[PDB]
């Protein structure tokens, strides 16, 4: 079966261009489907951008067609998107799209992951503070405190520790920034001898934090 | 354009109705997506009325004109998600979608919540600041009061709470932060976080080292 895979920066400057690459795999880039990039801002609906053929010819959604640029590359196997002059209504989960198209009609029959790309103007570095933690369970955690723009990550031992994590929706503050907590329950036999460490990174401030959550 | 209601509720085992207008419908079809979060849509009705093989047999798909349905019978919990319509325009030059339509399934089971109340790190007053941290999961349904106590007298100001939001067990979580002087958290005795949900209370309490 066909994969799609996007990938690209997830950061853009104001009036920057945005660059994102689909790798096809499975399948030729020539084909009867078409090729095309559909966009999601986050909480709202679905957006076409554009299509494009093997052969090269394109089709924009006529409300962005001054800026998109789609192209297709057969001998990587891969088509492009290029949309330029970005502002804040750009920042979206950006997904590529394999399209049906037949004389009268189409749809869209396979989708990549989706990756979202941020366009950051002002941006602030957060603040991590450990949660520090009998018998039973106990719970231990990471504050992530006064980010901007979304999102942060938070992963727990480099992602071997996934069970019992649970990464809170943020708050957005009356300061008009973000804070948000994750929080991790383990046995309360594991705190003498296993470490913990949350691993928080905000990649529009470049904060790269794993801190370690000791007792 | 496509119109599609932005949300319906039906209760499990119940048959959910979702349409779509607009006068495109007839020539251009209309085809119906599923999405849930951070997932890309998946295709579950094909041109107005066709079920595709790994899609289950409740899903299913009408044409009416310049309406089309997606209808679900017996809904299961796992239908909740955003559903789309889409076609194309009159001269099939690009896509329509419709806005989209969330649907909500109902009649999950009380749940009470569980409460984590955390003092401020160490690091945190060194920079002088300090925060609380009352952590709220697992109830159901939605909505909870929290309340902040100095001692036993009710803090107001310096309070942030999120609104409650799903989780992946369909339970709600929610978060508030109390915002404090270093100079206000060691003055007291201790300080609480009050959560209340239909009704019961829950209380943590948190002391200075
Ligand atoms: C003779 C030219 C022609 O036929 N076209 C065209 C028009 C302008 C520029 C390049 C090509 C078509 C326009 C429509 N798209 C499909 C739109 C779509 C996609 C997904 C779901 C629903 C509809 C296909 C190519």
């Amino acid at each position: 079966q066909v994969q799609l895979q996007e990938s690209g920066p997830g950061l853009v400057k104001p009036s920057g261009t945005l660059s994102l690459t689909c790798t096809v795999s499975g399948g030729f880039i020539s084909s009867r489907n078409w090729w095309s990039w559909v966009r999601q801002p986050p909480g709202k609906g679905l957006e076409w951008i554009g299509e494009v053929y093997h052969t090269g010819i394109t089709n924009y959604n006529p409300s962005l067609k001054s800026r998109v640029t789609i192209s297709v590359d057969k001998s990587k196997n891969q088509f492009s998107l290029k949309l330029s002059s970005v502002t804040a209504a750009d920042t979206a989960v950006y997904y590529c799209a394999r399209e049906v198209v037949g004389p009268t009609t189409g749809y869209f029959d396979l989708w990549g992951r989706g990756t979202l790309v941020t366009i950051v103007s002002r941006r602030l570095p957060p603040s991590v503070f450990p949660l520090a933690p009998s018998g039973g369970t106990a719970a231990l955690g990471c504050l992530v405190k006064d980010y901007f723009p979304e999102p942060v990550t938070v992963s727990w031992n480099s992602g071997a520790l996934t069970s019992g994590v649970h990464t809170f929706p943020a708050v957005l503050q009356s300061s008009g920034l973000y804070s948000l907590s994750s929080v991790v329950t383990v046995p309360s036999s594991s705190l003498g001898t296993q470490t913990y460490i949350c691993n928080v990174n905000h990649k529009p401030s470049n904060t790269k934090v794993d801190k370690k959550v000791e007792p | 354009e496509l119109t599609q209601p932005p949300s319906v509720s039906v209760s499990p085992g119940q048959t959910a109705r979702i349409t779509c207008s607009g006068d495109t419908l007839p020539k251009r079809s209309g085809y119906w997506y599923q999405q849930k979060p951070d997932q890309a849509p998946l295709l579950v009705i094909n041109k107005d009325t066709e079920r595709p093989s790994g899609i289950p047999e409740r899903f299913s798909g009408s044409k009416s004109g310049t309406t089309v349905t997606l209808t679900i019978s017996g809904v299961q919990a796992e239908d909740e998600a955003d559903y789309y319509c889409q076609s194309a325009d009159s001269s099939f030059t690009y896509p329509s979608f419709g806005g989209g339509t969330k649907l909500t399934v109902l009649g999950q089971p009380k749940a009470a919540p569980s409460v984590t109340l955390f003092p401020p790190s160490s690091e945190e007053l060194q920079a002088n600041k300090a925060t609380l941290v009352c952590l709220i999961s697992d109830f159901y349904p939605g909505a909870v009061t929290v309340a902040w106590k100095a001692d036993s007298s009710p803090v107001k100001a310096g309070v942030e709470t999120t609104t409650p939001s799903k989780q992946s067990n369909n339970k709600y979580a929610a978060s508030s932060y109390l915002s404090l002087t270093p100079e206000q958290w060691k003055s007291h005795r201790s300080y609480s976080c009050q959560v209340t949900h239909e009704g019961s209370t829950v209380e943590k309490t948190v002391a200075p080292t």
